[PDB]
DNA sequence: ATCAATATCCACCTGCAGATTCTACCAAAAGTGTATTTGGAAACTGCTCCATCAAAAGGCATGTTCAGCTGAATTCAGCTGAACATGCCTTTTGATGGAGCAGTTTCCAAATACACTTTTGGTAGAATCTGCAGGTGGATATTGAT
DNA sequence: ATCAATATCCACCTGCAGATTCTACCAAAAGTGTATTTGGAAACTGCTCCATCAAAAGGCATGTTCAGCTGAATTCAGCTGAACATGCCTTTTGATGGAGCAGTTTCCAAATACACTTTTGGTAGAATCTGCAGGTGGATATTGAT
């Protein structure tokens, strides 16, 4: 034909997979480049603790993932389904990091 | 001098009221603790252990698995009220999320 | 040793998509990506910036995972699993 | 050459025995579960430690860690954790 | 026969109230109501003055500030009308609920 | 009680927050935002009370009760 | 011959000391800490009061009120990050408008 | 009975605006900004010594969290004017 | 727009009062001077872990194409919420007495800190055990074209 | 209301990484005997609380009228999702040296712990003074309307 999924239809298959699962979504030693990164430009020679690394992931990703909810949320509220920087915006505001 | 019983079997716990007691005159809390805040205390810690775990060990069973991971402890947590408000700022390494799609994302 | 540059283009479209799947999130906007990258890079700033200090503070060269879940307490975003 | 970490894991597998004789523990979870105990710890601790700070109290009692703990928990958690420590403490007492 | 338009003195009305610090609700319905909320907790209870003020100020700071976070999500939706599910957003989005 | 909580007085705590225009609506879901927040602080308040072994919530068990939710209030004790 | 006099400070190193000890923060505490706490007390003490006097000033007015407070906190980024879950008694909130919601 | 920073407040406020004076409640504002500051640093400085295994809060104590604490620009000049009290103070 | 008219709003002064500022005097901290304790900086150093390297391989990142259907624009009409004048009631304000009650002051008996001297309970590994991750195949869906 | 393409189950299988149990000394509990408190349990103040009582007005509740905002309906350009080809770079296994944690000792500068002597800061009656709130009068803003 050949077969096709309708657009939509593999982004809920995403979901519920992602959802299902814990594994850490971003790849690892890109993530230990940035953080080596944000670190140096921060205080010279240092080093980290593989754990070190881990926790930062740990948290950075938690940290995105319960954004993304509270920014599909102020999507949904303005009759979209599509997240936009205006929602990461409002999100953003209204949790208090930045009013 | 008399044969030693433990303060935890004394006050019916599995938690250890010494540790307990010795962890608080040294975190700096007051200038004194008094007998019975550790007592209470493990009682409440162990309580609360408890309670986690149960929830948790059940999520393992509904997964087919004898082995509780974070994944049952976060399941336990997140559908629990008390608990997920008890730790609504807390974040649990390797935990994820709860299955959770909003309606009107699904196919029409 | 080697110079770190960009580093943060490798946090990856596939990957802030898959952020985004856990999330809840069917569709993604192209300027999506960049906004999350900003987003990423204040919050590994601010961080690693206090996980630092914890370190200086104990004048140590190596950052432990102790620093980073203090720096985490500290910041109301309080992480279980590391604190060894 | 030797060095040595306490930790709460003996007593959470006791009280996992008790609840779910069948079921395991991973030492990821069990992770978790230190961290958990030593953070609850903590709070009931600082908020007992402030109380008896209003109240120019120089010291802890299981008065103040059951108003931390009133204070702390929500709802049903906090009516059990109070029963189960004045429990605790009674039969203490009683010599128990 | 002197009309405004609507939307003419609401603005002038945001001017006014962003302009004092007075309280603005009335302090003796305020006074029953943390009276009846706290005989639900404790029985016979005295309030000192400064408490009563003290909740009012808290009260009426945080729901002033829960109404920018609203206005905001209705904004966000193209409406210049705060509504229930944009007090529901913000209430949510700030981990209240 | 909560009803003295006036349309006219949540319109004015509604302009000090910027809004222009109130759904008809705003007013029971004030209310009712206002009651949960009122609940919260003055039970914790009263536990302060009662710790204290006292019959008089003072201004100081409100500080403290609005420190323990996140409120912190300058003005009344600390 | 205070410790506030050799420590060149308006704010009390004595009294910031007895805080230090009496407040369970630790065993012991060294003697500096106290002149240095102190001195960091007495510094954003003087940053707010300049900035509000300042805004009693372009208020016509010589004497500091809550909302002047509120006003060079809220008007200062710094001041503001500090204080962002705090609550000024009395203080009001800062004017501001929604463009959206502007006449024409 | 019930002693308070307002002495304290006041002297530094005819240093910076000898024109100036203050209302009650703004000095009861005055008042909880020190007590708050005050908790926030000591508490900051006490976890610094527990992390560490100190018994001792020292100015390192204090300085760390200051840095912890204040935005850069506030905690820079806290930082500068805790260590010229310190020095002015040990010189004496 | 710069026509006539309603209300808003803005300056400039003005005088009684409610809060401020300033004077005047007594306990509780703050400062000294001795005489101890002790915490943790300094100096070898054992030994964990961190940075780095190599090397092979397949899981994924990257870019492209293509078109489904979403967001954004436009229109429109019912109807919700703003403005308003009207009229009455609940809030505010305020000396009045009374009383409940924080807050003090005087104890003392229960309870806590202390302090060496003995006993375990728990920790750090070796030793023994076993879920389940990960690989394969059919039910049993689920989806999307016709 | 059907096939076909593809994803999703779900159960059954097997040793490896990762638990769970088995030992073996120390730190850290428990025992016991003295030396300080603590903070309750009474008593009796002085505040500040609640409860009236009675005025007046400021404010709210009520009903009209319509302006204009929200939301429903319709279009459509093009953004973003699905699928594909291609091959890069992360992942994994496994060394290696050596940085720099972490552990023991050893011990002065700096800390607690007294016991006294001065000092300051908190009270409560005394002293001005800042701005509230109310006059006027003059433009400004708004809205109707040749």
């Amino acid at each position: 034909k050949p077969h096709r999924y309708r657009p939509g239809t593999v982004a809920l298959r995403e979901i519920r997979r992602y959802q299902k699962s814990t594994e850490l979504l971003v790849r690892k030693l890109p993530f230990q480049r940035l953080v080596r990164e944000i670190a140096q430009d921060f205080k010279t020679d240092l080093r980290f603790q593989s754990a070190a690394i881990g926790a930062l992931q740990e948290a950075s990703e938690a940290y995105l993932v319960g954004l993304f909810e509270d920014t599909n949320l102020c999507a949904i509220h303005a009759k979209r389904v599509t997240i936009m920087p205006k929602d990461i915006q409002l999100a953003h505001s209204i949790r208090g990091e930045r009013a | 001098r008399a044969k030693a019983k433990t303060r935890s079997s004394r006050a019916g716990l599995q938690f250890p009221v010494g540790r307990v007691h010795r962890l608080l005159r040294k975190g700096n809390y007051s200038e004194r603790v008094g007998a019975g805040a550790p007592v209470y205390l493990a009682a409440v810690l162990e309580y609360l252990t408890a309670e986690i775990l149960e929830l948790a060990g059940n999520a393992a069973r509904d997964n087919k698995k004898t082995r509780i991971i974070p994944r049952h402890l976060q399941l336990a947590i997140r559908n629990d009220e008390e608990l997920n408000k008890l730790l609504g700022r807390v974040t649990i390494a390797q935990g994820g999320v709860l299955p959770n799609i909003q309606a009107v994302l699904l196919p029409k | 040793r080697k110079v770190l540059r960009d580093n943060i283009q490798g946090i990856t479209k596939p990957a802030i998509r898959r952020l985004a799947r856990r999330g809840g999130v069917k569709r993604i906007s192209g300027l999506i990506y960049e906004e999350t990258r900003g987003v990423l890079k204040v919050f590994l700033e601010n961080v690693i910036r206090d996980a630092v200090t914890y370190t200086e503070h104990a004048k140590r060269k190596t950052v432990t995972a102790m620093d980073v879940v203090y720096a985490l307490k500290r910041q109301g975003r309080t992480l279980y699993g590391f604190g060894g | 050459k030797r060095s040595r970490k306490e930790s709460y894991s003996i007593y959470v597998y006791k009280v996992l025995k008790q609840v779910h004789p069948d079921t395991g523990i991973s030492s990821k979870a069990m992770g978790i579960m230190n961290s958990f105990v030593n953070d609850i710890f903590e709070r009931i601790a600082g908020e007992a430690s402030r109380l008896a700070h209003y109240n120019k109290r120089s010291t802890i009692t299981s008065r103040e860690i059951q108003t931390a703990v009133r204070l702390l928990l929500p709802g049903e958690l906090a009516k059990h954790a109070v029963s189960e420590g004045t429990k605790a403490v009674t039969k203490y007492t009683s010599a128990k």
